[PDB]
């Protein structure tokens, strides 16, 4: 699966 | 959190780093974010981007 791990604040 | 990708919309470079903007399953157009590359694991939609630059 194509995921990202977004940027948290 | 780590989330799923619908799409790379778009790429920039700023200080010597590549950040590309992202559309997230699930979640409006308005919640697309810059990540930076290092953020992502979508390699076949970043192939996609690429692709459509040329």
């Amino acid at each position: 699966k194509q995921t990202a791990r977004k940027s948290t604040g | 959190g780590e989330y799923v990708v619908e799409k790379v919309l778009d790429r920039r470079v700023v200080k010597g780093k590549v950040e590309y903007l992202l559309k997230w399953k699930g979640f409006s157009d308005e919640d697309n974010t810059w990540e930076p590359e290092e953020n992502l694991d979508c390699p076949d939609l970043i192939a996609e981007f690429l692709q459509s630059q040329k």
